[PDB]
């Protein structure tokens, strides 16, 4: 069993915890309880190989913004999450991308761009704009709903494949 | 340079690390042993978060610190003094200017705010995942509510208000799949006809599915509080480990029911059909990764009353002999193949709990509570980490739910199964063994013949599922 | 190569039974243990000049899985039947453990030893004469052990191996 250290990052309220708990427990969390730092483990077979995912669920609130280096050092791959109905969270993505690159001192960190809350009709970030950003980073873009499970396994397991091929 | 710290005389968590208060294992450090003060410092360390350490500590701390004392210590940890103005600040103030307060601002940003936030994360995890401390001590809960409810200042405000709401919700306290569960399967017994339910009249696929839902729910209900301190082995086990004991007693009852179904079927041909059906149920348990169920069957087949039934074994089809033998091989060599199989499958699964119990008990019994170093007694934290590695593995397999539909009547049938009746254990297991001797006497006594007891067809419907439109 | 003996520890739970095998297999001189470690229950020993390998099954903690006892017991060639000297109920349980071993092994003469274990400083309630009398009535050896000082531990296992060799 190979172990993979995944880290979920992004602005406050975009659904990082809801995405993670949907993956881990098949349950959608309605409450908005801001995270400080949580960790989860999941044994899962991906492309025929069993592995153990360690998932770090991080704080999006700006009051925690000085505490990120410590978890970026340990992570092997990063889900970079914004919400498709919150333009500011999309604009916050590049700050996370740049900090990860600085901390890991690398241009080539496994990442996936995730546009969450795709169950909501009132979209303000168009898929094309997010896809353009993902291409500029060399990473895939996956739209997800923590509420319906759409795309959730695809987002996390695509990140595992990126770490595996790194 | 490093930030200066408060004097250790006014703030105890600023004492320097030494081998008299903390020992590390041989990129964050791993703690082998330390004083409770040093453990709490590292639990809430300003340089890094350690969520695994938070879980380990909150799972195991009661073996070295009382809940009331832990809360006092983390409140003490939270109340960090701010440094006085520096010489440059003093000179600015003496000239009527605003000081830069560079050292103060750095200490707030890089020491106080991370430590305080990590104290609140301990509180949040304590309330969310270890709430039994507060259920068992109402005054502890009052103290936590007051502490959280009186934290001032904007930096912590979002988490303080959130934790207040979480506590209130915990005081008064839904699954989604993308695929549909398979259709419930029926055999001789039809829906609603619970009086005809039995080993051979329910569908073997559905017996295995409903037992797996039941056993999964029992597995998922066991909390670490029932395990730490080996409390399920002690005099108060019924008070401290009720979900674990309910799970084990279900397993025992199902094993005895299988044995009873076999030895009370006196006709050889019918008993072969009974054993063959039980091995089919075992095959579905294997397909579902219900290892508890697999071992329930294996334990029944290896019991003294069943194992000796050579005439029955002889007539079991070769492919079923092989299924049973390979299932038994999982337990050989101290569960070597079971452990490898558990770590390779795709959950959901239902682990066998017994291995975890033995490993927790032996870790607790085989390691000292304290390490003596330089005249000091340090808490042996490595021992607690080992226990929490086991409880963490247990919890990891409790997350994934089965995509199977409950059948309420079949569920009730297996919940109410009571093969022993009003008999005590020794009386009942002697009865089973005496039935075994009756139906297949010891050589050289001749094998008797017995009349059939089942009026319905013995042919199995098999264990491959069906799918109408 | 060398003979391997499959030994099984049986007895009541909650009264320190596991200390017997832990103290045997342990780094005798460092009080430490990881039971999850492959072969934390296998030990090469020399008994009366003859080297052998002990494989010890101790399912301590699983006592409530009472319908698994037969399967666990059938693996064994020799048995340590353990009670605590401050728990009379565990001593009274011995008779039924012995009867169950005899049934599972289908023999009236199964290698076994009776072990009285001192697991704490609580007052002894089973006198050694009582346990000696019980062991003599069964025709088996009696060994007393301490759960804290390792006294008697080697004697218990080595005596059982001698019972197997002389069966
Ligand atoms: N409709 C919808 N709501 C969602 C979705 N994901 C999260 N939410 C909602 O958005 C809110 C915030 O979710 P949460 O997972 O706490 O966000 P977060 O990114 O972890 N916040 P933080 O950074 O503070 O920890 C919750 O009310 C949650 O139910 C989604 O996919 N669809
Ligand atoms: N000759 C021993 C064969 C045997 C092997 C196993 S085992 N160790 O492979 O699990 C379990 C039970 C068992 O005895 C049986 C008795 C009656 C039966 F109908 C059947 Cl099927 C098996
Ligand atoms: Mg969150
Ligand atoms: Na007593």
């Amino acid at each position: 069993m190979t172990e993979y250290k995944l880290v979920v990052v992004g602005a406050g309220g975009v659904g990082k915890s809801a995405l993670t708990i949907q993956l881990i427990q098949n349950h959608f969390v309605d409450e908005y309880d801001p995270t400080i730092e949580d960790s989860y483990r999941k044994q899962v077979v991906i492309d025929g190989e069993t592995c153990l995912l360690d998932i770090l669920d991080t704080a999006g609130q700006e009051e925690a913004s000085a505490m990120r280096d410590q978890y970026m050092r340990t992570g092997e791959g990063f889900l970079c999450v914004f919400a498709i109905n919150n333009t500011k969270s999309f604009e916050d993505i590049h700050q996370y991308r740049e900090q990860i690159k600085r901390v890991k001192d690398s241009d080539d960190v496994p990442m996936v761009l995730v546009g969450n809350k795709c169950d909501l009709a009132a979209r303000t970030v168009e898929s094309r704009q997010a896809q353009d950003l993902a291409r500029s980073y060399g990473i895939p873009y996956i739209e997800t709903s923590a509420k319906t499970r759409q795309g959730v396994e695809d987002a996390f397991y695509t990140l595992v494949r990126e770490i595996r091929q790194h | 340079g490093q930030m200066r710290l408060p004097s250790a005389d006014v703030y105890r968590f600023a004492e320097p690390d030494s081998e008299e208060n903390i020992i590390f294992e041989e990129g964050i450090p791993i703690i082998k042993a330390g004083t409770v003060i040093k453990l709490i410092e590292r639990l809430t360390y300003h340089m890094y978060a350690d969520p695994n350490f938070v879980r380990t500590f909150l799972t195991t701390y009661r073996s070295f610190c009382k809940p009331q004392e832990l809360l006092s210590l983390i409140i003490e940890r939270f109340e960090i003094p701010e440094p006085e103005p520096t010489e440059a600040d003093r000179i600015a103030i003496e000239n009527g200017d605003q000081p830069l307060s560079a050292e103060l601002k750095r200490f707030r940003k890089e020491y106080i705010q991370p430590v305080q936030l990590r104290v609140l994360n301990v509180c949040r995890h304590w309330v969310e995942h270890h709430f039994y401390d507060f259920e068992r001590d109402a005054y502890l809960l009052q103290r936590m509510e007051e502490f959280i409810g009186t934290v001032r200042g904007k930096a912590m405000k979002k988490w303080v208000e959130s934790i207040t709401k979480i506590i209130q919700r915990k005081k008064i306290a839904n699954i989604t799949f993308q695929s549909s569960p398979p259709t419930v399967e029926w055999h001789i017994s039809r829906p609603g006809h619970i009086e005809t339910f039995d080993l051979l009249t329910l569908h073997p696929i559905e017996i295995a599915r409903q037992l797996t839902l039941l056993e999964s729910d029992l597995y998922r209900a066991v909390q670490p509080s029932e395990l730490v301190g080996s409390v399920w082995t002690k005099e108060d086990k019924e008070i401290n480990s009720p979900n674990l004991l309910k799970m084990i007693r279900h397993t025992t009852n199902l094993t005895l029911w299988f044995e009873k179904c076999i030895v009370e079927t006196e006709n050889l041909e019918e008993r072969v059909a009974v054993v063959s059906r039980i091995i089919e149920i075992l095959q579905v348990f294997q397909e579902l990764n219900n290892f508890n169920g697999v071992l329930e069957v294996v334990s029944a087949m290896n019991s003294s009353p069943v194992y000796r039934l050579d005439h029955t074994f002889e007539q079991i089809p070769s492919r079923q002999k092989k299924i049973l033998e390979e299932a038994h091989e999982l337990s050989e060599d101290h569960y070597k193949k079971y452990l490898a199989k558990l770590r390779s499958i795709n959950p959901p699964c239902v682990p066998f709990f017994g291995i975890y119990l033995t490993n927790i008990l032996k870790t607790e019994e085989g390691n000292p509570e304290v390490l003596k170093r330089h005249g000091k007694e340090l808490i042996n934290f490595s021992k607690r980490r080992k226990v929490a590695e086991i409880t963490g593995e247990i919890q990891q397999y409790q997350n994934q739910p089965y995509c199977l539909r409950v059948e309420s009547d079949i569920k009730r049938f297996f919940e109410n199964l009571n093969p022993m009746g009003n008999s005590m254990e020794k009386e009942f297991t002697d009865y089973l063994f005496n039935k075994s001797l009756e139906i297949e006497p010891r050589n050289p006594k001749p094998l008797p013949r017995f009349p059939k007891k089942y009026s319905y067809p013995l042919k199995s419907p098999g264990v491959r599922p069906s799918n109408p439109r």
